[PDB]
RNA sequence: UGAAGACAUUGUCAGGUGGGGAGUUCCUUUAGUCCCUCGAAAUUUGAGGCUAGAGGAGAAAAGUUACCACAGGGAUAACUGGCUUGUGGCGGCCAAGCGUUCAUAGCGACGUCGCUUUUUGGAUGUCGGCUCUUCCUAUCAUACCGAAGCAGAAUUCGGUAAGCGUUGGAUUGUUCACCCACUAAUAGGGAACGUGGACCGUCGUGAGACAGGUUA
């Protein structure tokens, strides 16, 4: 049945779809080890951001941020690729936890709409919580356990 | 490659290289299939007679 | 039969079935499917201009000349403009950093234009999410009187204030309060805007929760908390004043439930409103009785803008004038 | 919900008058006979009308977050601060005014310090440190600074050289959001 | 001086029970993220996203309604 | 090289008067200023520091004049505060 | 006694605020009562009251942060050396055995399933460039065979094999990819990666500069 559940996601989508970068910004500021570039996956969201002073020197690659995380579901055994919605809290770091870096364990929030869990009243969950459980430096795919 | 330009360390190289081949590895397994019906084709192509429409 | 196009169209689409029955009430089978079209296909971007800083000819001159397609939104408004595509971010382009511009709705165009404030007047907005409504407020009357931003969110509140110093328009003290408590605390506005939460079934496409995410009790609670708004906003404005002042309501839903039902219990609870021609160009009637429910025959003027018909967010306006 | 207090005050126009000078006219009365009246609240300093202060005090101190144009706060050993909020006042009555390029004017509101080059045409009789309004090609008031320098010097020195301590611009704003 | 004295004299052992510190916190974090998980698969019957509230709170909170 | 503030020592009587010196630790006073002529005092005083030194007699001397008339502007609006409040 | 003139104006209360002045030393989070009040709603909900679970010297300035700049202290003198290669990760199913007492406290390979992953076919910074010797094979060619719808010819894969030889142009900061020209063929590497600034400072602290030096 995860067959038939993947389908039948994968085919909503297709009807659906039927129907400056941090790093060169920097390069100029600093035109006009002073600079430190974060050597772990992280995701940013909006595409254009000014960071405040307090966390502006932290650059982040353009390669190493994944918008997207394969999520598994513990109940209904179904595996699905879900976007990322953002970075709640990395045990490691706090400062990693403010950056956004994706580490083992490292719960985030995640859209899950596409699934389609229906909640208490009736409902429809459109996000919830996911466990990052690899090592996406090791392995730059980023799974996540849903937490349902 | 980016992943690799970024990496840090030897085993993360170690990792990241094992990822991508078993990524490469798993794509082959997934066309399994079309390799075999393609090879079946490209036989019976092969032993097709010619002939000259024109002639 | 009705029942199979219902199923047909929840399935299809992925509307909840009682959100789906309110739609097939409010527009014919052909209106419907129009309706659904449109608010799954998205709506365009335009721009408004900051009269205080610059002018519309020199702002698309300088967005034609960095590469940014442009085109004049309608007769109806001049301060507006269309994107159709642009090369440079439009966050970061020079005219947007310095605030030349603002990024917005039609829908965002329409209750401040009919609003007509003017030189050294009083002015509250009890609900300016994104700011453009004070923004647009402020050049219209050309940072002369005093504006009154009311919040609940600190969040929002400080977006806000972000969009307003960009804007430069000097003269709002921004607060954060309870709409409802607003008038006993300050009240006596030449003019109120009131932007009420509603269910948001205007737009789905940035909001695609409200296609699922609104259930009968959001419903019931959200027309009432509205009614509450319309109760203080009647209590703040002021019957007699220099400047003539009107109270304006505008909301982003399209049920009817949200829309001149509360305006006409607002109308029969305190007889010193009437309605006046809201003075919007384009728009559609507003309906007499839907649900065995009369309105006052007055509800005529007032104006309702659709996807389907003009690529317009859903938006609902009302526009009155107090007696006493 | 109080006003400022002596040396607060003191250290406040300090900074109003390094960086302006006509605070007369900033505190003169109008003709309705309201004033410019320096509010502070939680630690942050305010620029309001004696009327919006009358009607604003009305509200309970922890529910009221703003009020006029806010000028800066001070710090814990005291030292008072203006900010990107209080560029237009500072602009209205600035003393010196330095004009930049696009090409230099768009790092300058990225946060970076000004460069001979982005300059785009020069204040006269400029000491070493005041303070000095920073301005695009279109009198646009983006930033405020202390100079490194005096415009000899500045004239005299090398185009890639440092030209003004850049304080603050219109990053705020978007910071918040 | 005499803080300095005590400073130098003290040297290894600020920074061993820094790294000690370092790991029971995210032994406690750890051991709250399995809580999380056991108390949910059990039971649970929320809202359409998450609640506003940071990290901690919320997990206290869910704890607290336990 | 430390701070004076910092530094627990004890203000001393020199020619400059101690005057009335609070407690320490424990509530030190505030007062008022907000008084535009006081505004317009310390704000003289001020500019008066930013000028500094001018190389005419009669231009120090007006600066000077100035910032007195400042002083008895402030002094005549305090006496008349004082009145006002002993009436009430 | 005249004037402005129903504009101003004053007083009355119902509010709110208040760190300023005086004097002293409850609110926060949760659930219920669905009881009472105020509302809404064609009859059910919303907001208070009520109840009970857990919290708590004062205007001078403070607490605190895996954060910033600065100055300083502390710690490691530095890396790998039977290390390296060709086969991904996450979750489930199955699973001999072992285990706290037994395949269920549980660990657990190979496979399969779901995500990446599907219905019409450019990346690269300093470098290099040439020649020569030697060595390894993880072999481009020459030799040899095993397999393939391998009719022939031309081939592909596999292995035994280091004796043999192993050229260019375009393009580029420059290399490879790709592209094209010869040619049996233009294969990969090793040879200790084989031979020819930082303080003394001075002037600035919302950011820096110095024809200043000590000089290694």
């Amino acid at each position: 049945t995860a067959k038939a559940l993947s389908s039948q996601i994968k085919n909503k989508r297709a009807e659906k779809a039927a129907r400056i970068s941090e790093e060169e910004m920097f390069k100029v500021v600093k035109t006009g080890g002073w600079k430190r570039i974060v050597t772990k996956p992280t995701f940013v969201g909006p595409d254009f951001t000014r960071r405040p002073v307090k966390y502006e020197r932290f650059i982040r690659p353009m390669g190493l941020r994944y918008k997207k995380a394969n999520v598994t579901h513990p109940t209904l055994n179904v595996t699905v690729q879900l976007p990322i919605l953002s970075v709640k809290k990395n045990p490691s770091n706090p400062l990693y936890t403010q950056l956004g870096v994706l580490t083992k364990g490292t719960i985030i929030e995640v859209n899950v709409s596409d699934l389609g869990i229906v909640t208490a009243s009736g409902k429809i969950a459109w996000g919830r919580y996911a466990q990052i459980t690899n090592n996406p430096e090791n392995d730059g795919c980023v799974n996540a356990v849903l937490l349902v | 490659v980016r992943l690799l330009k970024y990496a840090q360390s030897l085993y993360q190289c170690k990792q990241l290289k094992r990822a991508a081949l078993g990524r490469m590895a798993t794509l082959i397994k997934r066309l399994k299939d079309p390799l075999i019906y393609l090879d079946q084709v490209r036989q019976h192509l092969a032993r097709l007679p010619d002939i000259n429409p024109t002639t | 039969y009705t029942n199979q196009l219902l199923k047909d169209i929840c399935a299809y689409y992925g509307y909840n079935e009682y959100l789906a029955e309110k739609l097939l009430n409010l527009f014919p089978p052909r209106e419907a499917f129009a309706f659904f079209e449109a608010n799954e296909t998205p709506r365009p971007v335009v721009i408004r201009t900051n009269t205080l800083r610059t002018h519309r000819r020199d702002l698309a001159q300088a967005l034609i000349n960095r590469g940014v397609t442009l085109e004049p939104v309608g007769k109806w408004s001049k301060v507006g403009l269309q994107v159709f595509d642009s090369k440079v971010p439009l966050g970061a382009t020079p005219e947007y950093l310095a605030g030349h511009y603002i990024l917005q709705a039609a829908s965002s165009f329409l209750p401040v234009m009919a609003l007509c404030p003017q030189e050294n007047e009083r002015c509250l907005d009890m609900a300016a999410a994104p700011g453009g409504k004070t923004t647009h407020m402020a050049a219209l009357m050309k940072n002369t009187g005093v504006i009154f931003a009311n919040d609940p969110s600190k969040s929002r509140a400080k977006g806000l204030i972000g969009n307003i110093h960009r804007l430069g328009v000097r003269n709002t003290i921004v607060c954060n309060y309870d709409a409802r408590e607003f008038p006993r605390v300050i009240g006596g506005f030449d003019r109120v805007l009131l932007d009420a939460p509603c269910s948001g079934t205007g737009v789905i496409c940035k909001d695609p929760s409200v296609k699922t995410n609104r259930d009968a009790k959001d419903f019931m609670q959200l027309p009432h908390t509205q009614k509450q708004l319309l109760l203080a906003a009647i209590d703040s404005c002021n019957h007699a004043s220099k400047t003539g002042g009107y109270i304006v309501y505008s909301t982003c839903s399209v049920c009817v439930e949200e829309n001149e039902e509360v305006v006409n219990y607002a109308l029969s609870r305190r007889p010193n409103v009437k309605l006046v021609e809201t003075g919007l160009p384009f728009g559609k009637e507003g309906f007499t009785s839907y649900m065995g429910k009369t309105f006052h025959p007055s509800l005529k003027l007032t104006r309702r803008f659709y996807p389907h018909l003009y690529n317009v967010d859903g938006f609902f306006v009302a526009k009155f004038k107090k007696i006493g | 919900m109080r006003p400022l207090t002596d040396q607060e005050m003191k250290i406040v126009l300090d900074k109003l008058a390094n960086y302006m000078t006509d605070l007369k006219s900033l505190i003169a009365p109008l003709e309705d006979g309201d004033r410019y009246v320096f509010r502070m609240q939680k630690d942050r300093v305010y620029y309001v009308k004696l009327s919006i202060a009358n009607i604003a005090t009305c509200v309970a101190r922890d529910k009221l977050l703003s009020l006029g144009t806010c000028l800066g706060k001070m710090t814990k050993s005291g030292k008072f601060r203006l900010h990107i909020t209080a560029l237009p006042i500072l602009a209205q009555n600035a003393r010196y005014k330095i004009w930049v390029k696009d090409n230099g004017a768009q790092p300058f509101l990225y946060g970076s310090n000004i460069v001979k080059a982005h300059v785009g045409r020069w204040t006269e009789d400029c000491p070493e440190h005041s303070g000095c309004v920073v301005y695009n090609m279109a009198d646009i008031p983006l930033g405020f600074g202390v100079t490194a320098r005096s415009t000899a010097e500045a004239r005299r020195l090398d185009p890639t050289g440092i030209v003004c301590f850049r304080q603050a611009d219109c990053g705020e704003y978007l910071r918040d959001e | 001086a005499r803080k300095q004295r005590d400073l130098k004299k003290f040297g290894k052992a600020v920074q061993v029970q820094k790294q000690l510190e370092r790991a029971k916190q995210k032994r406690e974090a750890l051991d709250k993220i399995n809580q999380l998980k056991r108390k949910r698969a059990e039971g649970g019957a929320l809202g359409a996203t998450e609640a506003d509230d940071p990290f901690d709170v919320a997990v206290d909170n869910e704890l607290s309604r336990d | 090289v430390y701070s004076e503030k910092e530094l627990g020592i004890p203000q001393l009587n020199t020619v400059t008067p101690v005057g009335v010196t609070k407690p320490k630790g424990k509530k030190k006073g505030k007062v008022f200023v907000d008084d535009r002529e006081s505004m317009n005092t310390i704000l003289a005083m001020v500019e008066a520091e930013k000028q500094g030194q001018i190389e005419s007699k009669i231009m120090r001397a007006r600066q000077l004049e100035e910032i007195r008339e400042a002083r008895r502007i402030e002094a005549e609006k305090k006496e008349a505060e004082r009145k006002a409040l002993l009436e009430n």
